[PDB]
């Protein structure tokens, strides 16, 4: 046995190009829409549940995934290499950051430790690249409120609002159009709506969309109370009742 | 380095005109407390081998289980593992001998003074002692422990050097052997009354006597024997 | 053409070795089936002897796991028994690292996890396997969870896998969505198994003895599979009726 | 510590009392020395109470992970496990523990693991620093084929002197019974066991 | 012998009105041996204070380390290190030494730069945290330093009385302990400006 | 250091003392020794600080990283199990004693560990050099079905009883209780019977009392443009 | 194509045809089989005589792991050997550790893994042979037979190599005739003409019977080679049904 | 080894380091060099253990030789010192630590200064204006911190140094058979060949 | 086995080429343009970004300019995200020398420890090589401002003004034209501007498509400053020298 594939499985091609980082790209395009925008006072991430089966219980499957109590994050493409990389971002976010400083990490700190486990499966030896494109939505005392953009070349962006996966040529414009710097949390969440609306084929509602914000602390999700400096999580995900409720208003 | 929990005590042997025979007692000492009374402490390995083994029990257990493991291997893909290519009394010893050897060296020693008794394909008798320091030797007469003090003087009477081998019955061996188990119980304060004996014979094979027990004892003298001074 | 041989992906970003393990899966040509009930989860599967010198005791693809957790697979029985030895294992390890007994998401996810690595790991292939865990779980209740070569898993309400999973998938889907609800309505897992073999027989279209099938029964604190004798009086019932 | 197990007609008892002692300090007065490492599998705690829990608990996972590969392991097995965990790291180790168990095959079995890691099976066990006092009680008073009612006295009985006597034992009396119909937790409380 | 008692030397460290104080002794010795009166024990990472007694060696290694770590932390994260953040980066490098620790009493001060909060914090050496109100102290004369501190200070001190309080408290303590002395430093720190300040003390 | 736990009706209640020591020198008189594991698992430590701490943190966050994988609360029986296997491989050389309570979906719990890993169940426990002033407390007090309020009171006159008799323990009593069905309630500061008297004298000082050498500015600030 | 070149790949139909080559080199191998009986099983295999100079009853096919459980294996003999090696290991920490000898079935699954994880990669090859094995534990007598794959079962009768299939209709016909039972010394009969019988696919060279058991009444539950008179006895019983 | 003197003035940096060697029972040289030359303006005296002093002062001069080759440019004093510095700091919590003292005497052609740092077995540094090893510092420390002066020249230097080495042979009591005495300024490093 | 599938990434060609090191350069033709030109008063960094949209948040981006220390930054062109594995190791190199030496890590040894690096993929471990070529914008007291560059076959070079990434002949002999010794800053500054104004493939040279830097002594006396121009600092200088 042993792991005998200690070479690079990516390499350049004599057009300059890294084959299997396309090829994930490609993987990622056909993945289902997921989309993220910025308010002011928040960040919204949302994605269709694409449920497999009506057999299937949709909500066992979690899209939108919590890293941190203020980070959030959703994707497109395959799913696996996704949960993989919720549980290596999770990590690490303890082991090289709070087990250090006492304090979760930043947005792009943490953005950056998923986007170099990304890169090394661009590199390493006997291995693919992952086969998603992240969207992470967080908030930090002195960064304030990000969204960014993470690729299967580890390569990341910040962005004010996007769009991945499938329909996100006409998702992305659709955003331009809308998009402003002085929007609030709701008014993002809305547009988030009516974007996702366009990608979406068959039922659309609380059930068949997962939704997740980043917004102001959550003290009810805390868990404790005593701890004045402990305010609780910014990441709260909707609920299938709250979604619903923003698509009357829609 | 460790210490012996439990422990047993002397194992005594002698070389006669046919074979050898080996005995020890069924004691095993949790320090001064007479703690198990029940155990084995000659095992045998085919029918013309017994290992006899004193020190720490434990280790006694390894050990018996390691000769249980050679009689299996040696079968494996043997056809003569029954007929010329058994497990010899000398194959026996030299492995244990390594072991003991190997162990000391690494500095962590089965804590036992062992004696291989048995007879050798060729009907020669076999005898030879090991111990955890890995030094062995061969003698006519050979015991571990309290029988290497009290044993060996009453066994050196009856074998005293090569030549006396073939003048030794296997009664008389027998006889002499019994006696000194008595005298070891008159004096050893960690042996007990109940013991192991096992002949090797070259002609009638391995005979293994269990529960044999120390009889005809003097204590009538203690009597008269009033105070002190 | 190499992108075929192992787990890299292809000009569509596909992984070829990933499809091709999922066709392994229906190799044994056996059909299985899970459904919950209200206390219970009830797995059963086709049982096929096609020699008369096998001893038919040894034909088995549904494994305890550990106390509480059953797992039914589809495909090559080596594969099987692979995922069977190291879910087994992984479940004791839970068990004596974290104080309580694995959930069967939990090993689920595992062994998905484990799966996932095979897809992305060139020296490793995938297991050309689809493992259906059961369970009533403590918090969760009655619970089935499969996995897949992909690495993909998600829970379900009641689940079929093998070549002819569609039909007995539609079948299943028929049934629910006339009673309403996410298990079968029953009290006693005996008629919960009763439910499973008859709506097999009706989506199958086959009829069984008693050596044709093989059924896993999860309760509270329990996974234990039913006997000959046990299924044929589960069959007599289903005749009587 | 006063630890016990004893083989009767119909099985194996297991008999503990409750004091876990730091010095001349009583940490637990209501310890619970009766260890399950399997179903009818069993077994009696004394030494280092880190030691002992910590090879129980790997004793545990080895037994449940052979019951899901080859079904319920005998208790000579699971004797077997504990002698492997003593003796391989005897240095390093205080712990004497005592294994009882109930097969249908076997019926009542009495393994003892004394500090070395030798294994001793014998009719009936007892251990700790209370059981010094206890040889001589124990060894006249024990029959074989004991009913249940005899063989509760029996361990009743002598714990409640070796409690009487040891200052590292005391508390109540513990007891777990192991046999065909099933798995029987007693306890007896001070005012029983002193006036006997 | 005693490894924290070799060089000598104290800290401490005291909170006011908007501001914090942290102030040291400049002896360097070897026993009984004066070595240095230059030796100053309190370094600075952008905004952040570090005071550190005992062990010289591992004093002059400490320093290294956390201008290393607060360097690259600056970098990546784009901002300068706060108190409450250090303090625990302190305390988590000290206890990966758990079993071979440096033998140091370092002492944080400063101020957050966007709360305004002033803070002060302690550690034994291996990283367990006291993050008092009032005072920390630190060295070969922590005992004549709670003495002194416990009797002098009161809360809610301007700057420059502050300045008084925590001069008085280090000199006197530092007088009635061999092993500190021989010079005396001063930090004054307030949210936009800081004050350094050397004693005059007897040089025995 | 005095710490005690009490299970009662619906839950458990933890407390401790407020005083840390350096020998017979009191370093911090207001120490927080009632430790978050997670939201409502809760430890008190005894012993060395810093082992107690980073017992606790290490735990702590890999009961956080194992509450996320498995998408289940986190239960008292896993921090036991988890803190008794980092310490028993220790062999005592992280010299934390804890006493661990907490609720979880199993319901409440009340564990004790020590240094060398061994742990015990109980009702009532108490740790620390106080330990056996609060204990004698709560074998006088202690009864089966005690309500939330009889457990707080129970819990802080065992602490207060380590307060008084032990120079170990001393200062305030803080208290945290874990109710079922509930938020963990942390109350710090809970109890504070020892707060210094006013001084005789003032000492603040005249300004220009210290005889300075030298002053300068410190630059603080980073590079400057232009 | 190029999917048969490696091992561990999947062809586009499922299948790994690395492992399907490997058992080309089980069928060309001479005949093995495998009897359950009463209390207990019993081993035989056919030894086709090259030469005049071959010692007769020196090579020895057949192999005892334990003192329980015997096995024997058509193909490439020394992966056979290999994989006996391996069981011994296995069974020997079994006993190391559970003091029990290693029960049957969980001694096949130890074969079974050890196999099935030459098919996981390409820097090891399938084991070129088909294996039949088994013995007597506390459950009483197991009969398994182990494919390159991995893949086992229990059997009745089993049969591999080259005369396979002539030898499962004869086990075949046994099991039918037979649903109370045989007996050891009726399966060492029976075992010794149905080698006989498999002969005819290996007609060219003549051959040498092997025999070996495992029963409870016969042998206590140990694995004995079958010598002297009693191989004998069944060699003529074989010869009488031939003719 | 013995005694391990270091004065800095003005322009230059005067090492003063005894000749004896003494094995237990006998003085085995009289005439032995305690010092090496890490670059053409640095100077390095040692003492402590048998071997190890030697052993480690080799060793620092090949990295810092190496190091003057590979970018062409003499190294500060200062980094020269700090190099040092973290060697006997790693060293001290190693399997076996060196046990060595020093004194660095450098001349930095950047900033035209003479500087000389003590460094002790442990890794603690200090620059000084005048420093010692041993017991050396405690028979010479009063006459330095009296007569001393920043501004003094090669040659008052030289005096002073008599002085404190006519005081180590009156009241120490071990023959340290008299000191080499080594400069080290701006034109490099040299000995004074009668002391 | 394995080896059915190994690229061989470190082998010669027939010519004596490295066939990876050549196709990685190709890659690196297609990134955005970075230009650094060293004046006597300090040095210019000025990239561009790589077609960008009008919902990036480029206030907090960063693809093109990073900072390796107070003394030392680059200009990346290439794969970013294999750009940030050697930038933060070149950042951590500065800190150990600065901890061994307690003084500042002279700017070419920094240069050929990272080019060391990216030599040692080139000839063992058959793994790709980085897809990256840096320019380096640095000060040290011994040779003071300096321009380097760096490409994947760890060769590096020295300069007076350079360029990497896209249209670099073009963009090369610009600058050879207009470039004199006796240059300022703020004359460098619009240089760089101009030559990657005429050079881009873009219709029009805005702020939002530019990363901007500059090293100078322009730091109050004798100490150096690093400024990462921010966008609106970037548009004024667009402005002030006439490009839009
Ligand atoms: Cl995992
Ligand atoms: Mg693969
Ligand atoms: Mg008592
Ligand atoms: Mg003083």
């Amino acid at each position: 046995m042993t792991d005998r594939y200690s070479f690079s499985l990516t390499t350049f091609s004599p057009s300059g190009k890294l084959g299997q980082i396309d090829y994930a790209l490609t993987a990622v395009k056909q993945g289902v829409t997921s989309l993220g925008i910025k308010a002011t006072n928040g960040v919204v991430i949302a994605t269709e549940k694409k449920s497999s089966s009506p057999l299937a219980m949709s909500e066992t499957l979690s899209k939108v995934s919590l890293l941190t109590p203020d980070i959030g994050a959703v994707y497109s493409g395959m799913g696996p290499d996704y949960r993989v990389l919720v549980d290596k971002s999770r990590k690490v976010a303890h082991t090289s950051y709070k087990r250090i400083y006492g304090e979760y990490p930043p947005t792009k700190l943490l953005v950056s430790e998923v986007a170099k486990i990304m890169q090394e499966a661009t590199q390493s030896g006997g291995v693919r690249p992952f086969g998603v494109s992240l969207l992470i939505a967080g908030h930090d005392e002195f960064n304030g409120f990000s969204l960014y953009q993470v690729d299967p070349s580890g390569s990341y962006f910040p962005w004010k609002a996007t769009a991945i996966g499938k329909g996100s040529v006409a998702a992305k414009t659709f955003l331009e159009k809308r998009w402003n710097d002085e929007l609030e949390l709701e008014d993002a969440i809305h547009i988030a709506l009516l974007t996702l609306k366009e990608s979406v084929e068959g039922e659309f509602n609380g059930d068949t969309i997962e939704l997740a914000i980043i917004g102001d602390e959550n003290p009810d999700l805390l868990g404790y109370t005593g701890i004045p400096t402990d305010k609780g999580p910014r990441f709260r995900k909707l609920t299938s009742q709250e979604i619903n409720d923003r698509l009357e208003a829609l | 380095t460790q210490q012996p929990i439990v422990t047993g005590t002397s194992v005594i042997s002698m070389k006669y005109d046919n074979g050898v025979i080996i005995a020890a007692d069924n004691l095993g000492s949790y320090g001064s407390l007479l703690r198990f009374n029940g155990v084995e402490r000659l095992i045998p390995v085919g029918d013309n081998t017994v290992v006899g083994i004193s020190g720490d029990i434990s280790d006694m257990q390894h050990i018996e289980r390691l000769l249980k493991d050679l009689v299996t291997e040696n079968a494996y893909d043997n056809p003569l593992a029954d007929a010329e290519e058994a497990l010899e009394p000398s194959y026996i010893f030299e492995y244990l001998a390594t072991v003991m050897y190997q162990r000391r060296s690494k500095m962590n020693p089965l804590w036992n003074a062992i004696i291989v008794a048995g007879v050798q394909s060729n009907g020669d008798q076999f005898l030879r002692y090991v111990n955890l320091l890995g030094v062995t030797y061969s003698s006519p007469t050979l015991a571990t422990g309290f029988g290497a003090h009290m044993a060996n003087p009453l066994l050196r009477k009856v074998v005293d050097r090569e030549s006396d081998i073939p003048k030794t019955t296997v009664q008389v061996a027998e006889e002499a052997i019994v006696n000194a188990m008595r005298v070891l119980y008159y004096r050893d304060a960690r042996s007990s009354r109940n013991f192991s004996l096992a002949i090797i014979d070259k002609n009638t094979g391995l005979t293994f006597k269990k529960n044999l027990q120390v009889e005809n004892m003097k204590w009538d003298f203690a009597k008269d024997i009033k105070g002190y001074g | 053409g190499y992108d075929r041989h192992i787990t890299i992906f292809s000009p569509e970003g596909r992984l070829y070795q990933v499809e091709y393990a999922f066709k392994a899966t229906n190799q044994t040509n056996i059909n299985s089936l899970a459904v919950r009930g209200k206390d219970c989860t009830v797995v059963i599967s086709q049982k096929k002897v096609p020699d008369k010198l096998l001893d038919p005791t040894t034909v088995s693809y549904i494994f305890c796991i550990s106390r509480t957790i059953g797992m039914v697979v589809n495909g090559p029985i080596p594969d099987a028994r692979n995922a069977a030895l190291r879910a087994k294992a992984e479940a004791a390890e839970f068990r004596y690292k974290y104080g309580y007994d694995m959930p069967c998401d939990v090993l689920a996810k595992r062994m998905a996890n484990l799966s996932q690595i095979y897809t992305q790991r060139a020296y490793m292939r995938p297991l050309g396997v689809i493992l259906t865990f059961v369970s009533v779980d403590e918090e969760l209740g009655p619970s089935i969870y499969k996995t897949d070569p992909a690495g993909y898993y998600v829970g379900y309400k009641a689940t079929a896998t093998g070549p002819k999973q569609q039909e007995i998938t539609t079948n299943l889907e028929n049934h629910f969505k006339k009673s309403k609800i996410d298990h079968i309505n029953e009290e006693s897992w005996e008629k919960v198994v009763e439910f499973a073999i008859t709506h097999m027989i009706d989506a199958l279209g086959t009829e069984f003895s008693k050596n044709d099938l093989e059924v896993g029964v999860a309760t509270k604190d329990k996974f234990f599979t039913l006997s000959a004798e046990n299924i044929e009086e589960r069959l007599v019932a289903i005749a009587e009726q | 510590t006063s630890i016990m197990a004893v083989t009767f007609k119909d099985g194996v008892i297991l008999g503990a009392d409750s004091r876990t002692t730091t010095g001349a300090y009583i940490a637990n007065r209501v310890t619970d020395k009766l260890t399950r490492v399997h179903d009818k599998i069993w077994c009696c705690r004394s030494g280092s109470a880190a030691d002992t829990q910590a090879i129980a608990d790997i004793v545990q996972y080895h037994l449940e992970l052979y019951t899901s590969q080859y079904g319920t392991p005998s208790t000579e097995t699971a004797a077997s496990v504990f002698k492997e965990l003593c003796y391989e790291n005897k240095d390093n180790l205080t712990a004497g523990i005592i294994v009882a168990g109930y097969d249908d095959k076997n019926k009542g079995e009495v393994y003892t693991i004394p500090l070395g890691g030798s294994v001793h099976k014998l009719p009936y066990a007892i251990a700790g620093s209370g059981s010094t006092f206890i040889y001589g009680y124990c060894d006249k008073n024990f029959r074989e084929n004991m009913s249940k009612e005899e063989t509760v006295d029996f361990i009743k009985h002598s714990l409640s002197q070796a409690i009487k006597w040891d200052g590292s034992s005391g508390g109540v009396i513990r007891m777990v019974v192991l046999t065909a119909a099933g798995v029987e937790r007693l306890i007896f409380y001070p005012d029983e066991y002193e006036q006997l | 012998s005693d490894p924290s008692s070799i060089n000598g030397g104290i800290v401490v460290a005291m909170t006011g009105k908007d501001c914090v104080a942290i102030a040291c002794d400049l002896r360097l010795g070897s026993q009984s041996l004066g070595v240095s009166n230059k030796f100053e024990k309190i370094f600075h990472y952008g905004h952040v204070f570090l005071g550190i007694t005992g062990l010289a060696t591992d004093v002059t290694t400490l320093n290294e380390m956390f201008r290393y770590k607060t360097n690259l932390y600056k970098l990546k994260e784009e901002r300068a290190i706060e108190p409450e953040t250090f303090t625990q980066l302190v305390s988590s490098s000290l206890y990966e030494r758990r079993f071979g620790p440096y033998f140091v009493g370092p002492v944080v001060a400063g101020i957050n730069s966007k709360s305004g909060k002033p803070f002060i914090a302690g550690f034994d050496l291996i990283g367990c945290i006291d993050e008092a109100k009032d005072f920390i102290v630190s060295g070969t004369a922590s005992d004549q330093l709670f003495g002194m501190c416990e009797s002098l200070y009161e809360p809610n001190l301007e700057p420059e009385d502050l300045f008084e309080t925590i001069s008085q408290a280090l000199l006197n303590a530092a007088d009635r302990d061999a092993l500190s002395g021989w010079g005396a430093v001063v930090y004054i720190i307030k949210k936009d400006e800081v004050v350094k300040r050397y004693l005059k003390m007897r040089q025995d | 250091t005095t710490i005690v736990g009490v299970k009662f009706n619906n839950g458990v209640v933890i407390a401790a003392d407020t005083r840390s020591t350096q020998g017979p020198i009191v370093a911090d008189k207001n120490c927080a020794k009632l430790h978050r594991i997670s939201p409502k698992i809760w430890c008190a430590g005894a012993g060395t600080a810093a082992d107690t701490e980073a017992v606790t943190q290490l735990i702590g966050s890999n009961i956080e990283l194992h509450s996320l994988y498995t998408s289940r609360e986190p239960r008292v029986v896993s921090a036991l199990q988890m803190l008794k296997q980092h310490l028993f491989k220790y062999q005592g050389h992280i010299g934390a004693y804890l006493i661990v309570a907490g609720v979880d979906p199993t319901g409440s719990h009340l564990f004790s560990i020590d240094a060398h890993g061994s742990t015990d169940v109980g009702y009532y426990l108490s740790l620390g050099s106080g330990s056996l002033a609060a204990m004698a407390v709560l074998e006088s007090h202690w009864k089966q079905d005690l309500t939330k309020e009889e457990a707080i009171k129970l819990a802080s006159d065992a602490i207060q009883a380590g307060i008084w008799n032990d120079l170990g323990s001393g200062s305030n009593v803080d208290v945290c209780v874990m109710e079922i069905g509930k938020d963990a309630e942390y109350l710090r500061n809970y109890l504070t019977p020892n707060v210094r008297e006013e001084k005789q004298k003032s000492y603040k000082f005249p300004r220009g009392t210290t005889a300075v050498l030298k002053e300068s500015i410190v630059n603080i600030c980073d590079i400057q443009e232009e | 194509t190029g999917y048969d070149l490696s091992n561990s790949v999947f062809s586009p139909d499922g299948r790994n045809f690395q492992v399907e080559y490997a058992v080309k080199a089980v069928e060309n191998g001479t005949t093995s089989i495998g009897i359950k009986c009463n209390d207990g099983v019993v081993f035989a295999v056919e030894k086709l005589i090259t030469s005049k100079l071959l010692v007769p009853q020196k090579n020895v096919k057949i192999q005892v792991v334990d003192r329980h459980i015997g096995c024997v294996y058509s193909g490439l003999i020394p992966d056979g050997r290999h994989l006996v090696n391996r069981g011994r290991e296995e069974a020997a920490s079994f006993k190391k550790l559970y003091k029990t000898p290693i029960p049957i079935p969980a001694f096949a699954d130890r074969l079974g893994q050890y196999v099935q994880a030459h098919t996981l990669y390409n820097s090891v090859r399938p084991f070129g042979v088909s294996t039949i094995f088994g013995g007597v534990d506390k459950n009483g007598a197991h009969l398994y037979m182990l494919e390159p794959s991995g893949s086992y079962w229990g059997y009745k009768g089993a049969a591999t190599g080259k005369g396979r299939q002539s030898a499962k209709a004869e086990l075949e016909k046994l099991v039918d005739h037979h649903p109370e039972g045989l007996s050891a010394r009726e399966a060492v009969k029976q075992a010794a003409k149905i080698i006989y019988l498999a002969h005819e696919d290996n007609k060219e060279k003549d051959f040498e019977l092997e025999i070996s058991w495992c029963s409870l009444s016969e042998t206590n539950g140990l694995h004995k080679f079958v010598k002297g008179d009693l191989l004998q006895e069944a060699i003529d019983f074989a010869q009488k049904e031939i003719n | 080894m013995d005694i391990i003197l270091g004065i800095r003035v003005q322009d230059s940096v005067i090492l003063a380091s005894s000749k004896a060697v003494t094995r237990g029972i006998s003085v085995l040289k009289d005439s032995d060099d305690k010092t090496r030359q890490l670059s053409p303006h640095t100077l390095m005296s040692f003492a402590g253990e048998a071997g190890d002093t030697v052993q480690f002062a080799e060793y620092i001069q090949a990295n810092i030789q190496l190091y003057s080759i590979r970018e062409d440019y003499e190294l500060s004093p200062q980094a020269v010192s700090s190099f040092v510095r973290q060697e006997l700091a790693k060293s001290i919590r190693s399997r076996r630590p060196y046990q060595v003292n020093v004194l660095i005497g450098g001349y930095d052609k950047k900033k035209n200064k003479p500087e000389l740092y003590q460094i002790d077995y442990l890794g603690t540094k200090v620059e000084l204006p005048y420093g010692a090893h041993g017991y050396s510092g405690f028979y010479t420390f009063s006459l330095l911190d009296h007569h001393y002066r920043p501004d003094m020249t090669t040659e008052e230097g030289l005096d002073l140094l008599k002085l404190c080495v006519q005081e180590l042979e009156k009241r120490m009591p071990m023959d340290f058979k008299g000191v080499i005495v080594k400069i080290v300024d701006k034109d490099g490093i040299r000995q004074v060949d009668d002391f | 086995g394995s080896r059915r599938y190994d690229s061989r990434t470190t082998i010669f060609s027939p010519e004596g080429r490295l066939y990876q090191v050549e196709y990685a350069l190709e890659s690196i033709s297609h990134a955005g343009t970075a230009i650094g030109i060293m004046a006597s008063d300090g040095i210019v960094l000025a990239a561009e970004r790589k077609v960008t949209s009008t919902l990036l948040e480029q206030d907090t981006s960063t693809e093109k300019l990073y900072k390796l220390n107070d003394k030392i930054a680059v200009a990346v062109a290439g794969l970013t995200a294999d750009a940030e594995i050697l930038i933060n190791t070149a950042r951590i190199h500065a800190q150990n020398y600065l901890k061994t030496y307690n003084e500042d890590i002279p700017v070419e040894i920094l240069v050929r420890r990272l080019s060391d690096i990216k030599q040692g993929y080139t000839q063992h471990g058959g793994l790709r090589p980085f897809g990256v070529s840096f320019i380096y914008a640095g000060y040290d007291d011994r040779y003071g401002y300096q321009l380097y560059t760096s490409n994947p076959s760890g060769n590096y070079t020295g300069w007076k003004a350079i360029s990497v990434g896209a249209n670099t002949s073009a963009a090369q002999t610009l600058l050879q034209m207009d470039y004199k010794d006796d240059m300022k800053v703020d004359d460098a500054i619009e240089l760089a501007l101009k030559t990657l104004s005429k050079t881009t493939d873009s219709s029009a040279l805005t702020y939002d498509r530019l990363e901007f830097a500059t090293i100078r002594k322009g730091a109050n006396d004798g100490e150096v400053y690093q400024k990462i121009f921010k966008p609106q600092e970037i548009k004024d200088i667009l402005v002030k020298t006439g490009i839009t």
